[PDB]
C-alpha cells in the first residue's frame, strides 16, 4: 500500500487519503454553522474556553471578507487564515477590475479553485479546514460550505467541526418548519440555540458564543458581528431551549 | 513621466478653532474646454477626514480606489474599526504621502495636489498638503493651484499664524472659504461657479455640502467702461 503517505496520489479505490485525513482534522475542530434567511445569512461559532486567563471577546475567529462576505471555518484555525487572507486578494482584484464587489458563488469558486489546487501536488498539504461563508449580492443571499478536497455546494443551512451531526439534525427541522423562509433576527436567535444544541458534544470545556450576520435590511448588505444586546437576547434564547 | 489630460483646479481650506473647512470646485476641464460639469473633488474618509484633489482627474479617480480599499482593509481582523482603531487623517495622510513620493521617485507621478482635511481622535484639527513631487507642508490655511496665489492671501487675513484658530469661528471660516471662492471664480479661467464645501467638526462631525454656487457677485460696474483708454462711447 503506502498510498496515504503522499498527497494528490489515487488509491486503487480512486481516493485520496491525505484529503480523508485532513477532514479529520476537521471533525476534531470546534462546531461552526451557517443558517440562510430571508434576505441574507448569519454565521456562527462555538469558542472552547480553554481556561479562565483567555479574554472574552477578543480572541474572534469569524471573519470578513471584502465589506458584504463573512467566513468562519473548523479545524486547523492557521488554515482557515491563509484561506481568508486568500479570497481577499481574490476579492480585491476582482473589484479592482470589474468594480462591482464580487458575487458570492463568484467568490465561492476562488476559494473552492484555491483549495482543490492543494490536492494536485506532492509538495503541498490539503487545507485543514470546512469553511462556512457567504454574504448579500445582487442577485441576493447566499451561504456557501468549502471542504479539505475542495467540494462546496450552496445550502439552506450548513454545519461542520465536532458537533456537526447535532447541528445538521437541527437545521434540517428549521427547513422543515420554514417553507417560505427564516428572518434575519429569527436566523440569529437559531444560530445561537444550535451552537448550544451542539456544545453538547463538546461539554468538557464550557465555551463563548460568537455570531456574525449579512442582512440586506438589518444590516444594509454588509457583513457585521452581532454584539451587546442583540448577542445578549440571542443567548438568553438559547439558554431558555436547552433546559 | 505624465501630461495632465482632464484636470481639477484650486482645493481651499483652513482651521478654525473647533475643526477644518475645505473646499473645491466641481469642474473637470480639458485643456480650455470645461467638458464636465458634475465632479467631485471632495472624498471623504470614514466620518473624520475629507481628501481633497486637484490636478489630473484619472489620477484622483485612481487615488479614490486606494482610500476606499484602505477602508476595507482596516475593517479586516478589526473589532474596533468603528472605534479606537478606526482610521485617522494622519494615517490616511502618511499614507498617501508615501505613494506620493513614491511615485515621484519612480519617474511616474500620479499629477495631483492633495489637501487631507480632518479631525484627530484626540480632537485635534489636522490640515496637511502633498503632491505629486511628495512634498508635504502643514499650515493654518492651505490651498492649490490658483488657490494658494488668491485664496491663502484672503484666508490669512482670517487665521495668520497658530494662535488666531482658537479665535475663528466656523461662520467667520466659513464666510472666507466661500468668499475665496467667489473669488476664484472671478478670476481663475478653469473654474465654475458650483462647488463642494465639507466641514470636519469634533463636536457635530462631518457635515458634506453639495452643490454650493457662488452668488452676491459685482458685475455692475462693467456697464460704465468703455474701450481700451480713449473711446467714449
Amino acid at each position: 500500500t503506502g498510498y496515504d503517505l503522499s498527497n494528490s496520489v489515487f488509491s486503487p479505490d480512486g481516493r485520496n487519503f491525505q484529503v480523508e485525513y485532513a477532514v479529520k482534522a476537521v471533525e476534531n475542530g470546534t462546531t461552526s454553522i451557517g443558517i440562510k434567511c430571508n434576505d441574507g445569512v448569519v454565521f456562527a461559532v462555538e469558542k472552547l474556553i480553554t481556561s479562565k486567563l483567555l479574554v472574552p471577546q477578543k480572541n474572534v475567529k469569524i471573519q470578513v471578507v471584502d465589506r458584504h462576505i463573512g467566513c468562519v471555518y473548523s479545524g486547523l484555525i492557521p488554515d482557515g487564515r491563509h484561506l481568508v487572507n486568500r479570497g481577499r486578494e481574490e476579492a480585491a482584484s476582482f473589484k479592482k477590475l470589474y468594480k462591482t464587489p464580487i458575487p458570492i458563488p463568484a467568490f465561492a469558486d476562488r476559494l473552492g479553485q484555491y483549495v482543490q489546487a492543494h490536492t494536485l501536488y506532492n509538495s503541498v498539504r490539503p487545507f485543514g479546514v470546512s469553511t462556512i461563508f457567504g454574504g448579500v449580492d445582487k442577485n441576493g443571499a447566499h451561504l456557501y460550505m468549502l471542504e479539505p478536497s475542495g467540494s462546496y455546494w450552496g445550502y439552506k443551512g450548513a454545519a461542520t467541526g465536532k458537533g456537526r451531526q447535532s447541528a445538521k439534525a437541527e437545521l434540517e427541522k428549521l427547513v422543515d418548519h420554514h417553507p417560505e423562509g427564516l428572518s434575519a433576527r429569527e436566523a440569529v436567535k437559531q444560530a445561537a440555540k444550535i451552537i448550544y444544541l451542539a456544545h453538547e458534544d463538546n461539554k468538557e470545556k464550557d465555551f463563548e458564543l460568537e455570531i456574525s450576520w449579512c442582512s440586506l435590511s438589518e444590516t444594509n448588505g454588509l457583513h457585521k458581528f452581532v454584539k451587546g444586546d442583540l448577542l445578549q437576547e440571542a443567548i438568553d434564547f438559547a439558554q431558555k431551549e436547552i433546559n | 513621466t505624465q501630461q495632465p489630460i482632464v484636470t481639477g483646479t484650486s482645493v481651499i481650506s483652513m482651521k478654525y478653532d473647533n475643526g477644518v473647512i475645505i473646499a473645491a470646485d466641481n469642474l473637470g476641464s480639458y485643456g480650455s474646454l470645461l467638458r464636465f460639469n458634475g465632479v467631485e473633488r471632495l472624498i471623504p474618509v470614514g466620518d473624520n477626514t475629507v481628501v481633497g484633489i486637484s490636478g489630473d482627474i484619472s489620477d484622483m479617480q485612481h487615488i479614490e480606489r486606494l482610500l476606499k480599499d484602505l477602508v476595507t482593509e482596516n475593517a479586516y481582523d478589526n473589532p474596533l474599526a468603528d472605534a479606537e482603531e478606526a482610521l485617522e487623517p494622519s494615517y490616511i495622510f502618511e499614507y498617501l504621502a508615501t505613494v506620493m513620493y513614491q511615485r515621484r521617485s519612480k519617474m511616474n507621478p500620479l499629477w495631483n495636489a492633495i489637501i487631507v482635511a480632518g479631525v484627530q481622535s484626540n480632537g485635534d484639527q489636522f490640515l496637511r498638503y502633498v503632491n505629486l513631487l511628495g512634498v508635504t507642508y502643514s499650515s493654518p490655511t492651505l490651498a492649490t493651484g490658483f488657490g494658494a496665489h488668491m485664496a491663502n492671501p484672503l484666508l490669512r487675513k482670517v487665521v495668520d499664524r497658530e494662535s488666531d484658530i482658537p479665535k475663528t469661528t466656523v461662520q467667520v471660516a466659513e464666510e472666507a472659504i466661500v468668499n475665496a471662492m467667489r473669488v476664484l471664480y472671478y478670476r481663475d479661467a478653469r473654474s465654475s461657479r458650483n462647488f463642494s464645501l465639507a466641514i470636519i467638526d469634533k463636536n457635530t462631525g462631518l457635515t458634506f455640502k453639495k452643490n454650493l454656487q457662488v452668488e452676491n457677485m459685482k458685475w455692475d460696474f462693467a456697464k460704465d467702461i468703455k474701450g481700451y483708454g480713449t473711446q467714449k462711447i
